[PDB]
């Protein structure tokens, strides 16, 4: 479910937020995302 | 971002030995080794 605040458990990375499509350029080895504040910003869906 | 990491890296301007081939000596392995080859 996108554009709706929902608790997520993506591969054991529990949390809460809003999911959406991204234009980012994740490399094949990439799984996680972050920022200079070292907090998870984007995740790659294991099943899609 | 300018993420700073600490890990086993090959030093910059470090000293590397160049080998030829024409017998396959065994070289020590310690904290990782770096391998390069153009063929
Ligand atoms: C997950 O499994 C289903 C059924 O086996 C399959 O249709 C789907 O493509 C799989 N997803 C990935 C990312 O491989
Ligand atoms: C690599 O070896 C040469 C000759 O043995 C030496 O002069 C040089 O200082 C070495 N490299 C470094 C980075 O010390």
């Amino acid at each position: 479910v996108k554009n709706k605040c929902v608790n997520f458990n993506f591969n054991g990375l529990t949390g809460t937020g809003v999911l959406t499509k991204s234009n980012k350029k994740f490399l094949p080895f990439q799984q996680f995302g972050r920022d200079i504040v070292d907090t998870t910003d984007a995740v790659r869906d294991p099943q899609t | 971002v300018l993420h700073l990491t600490q890990d086993l890296f090959l030093p910059f301007f470090s000293n590397v030995t160049w080998f030829h081939a024409i017998d396959n000596p065994v070289l020590p392995f310690n904290d990782g080794v770096y391998f390069a080859s153009t063929e």
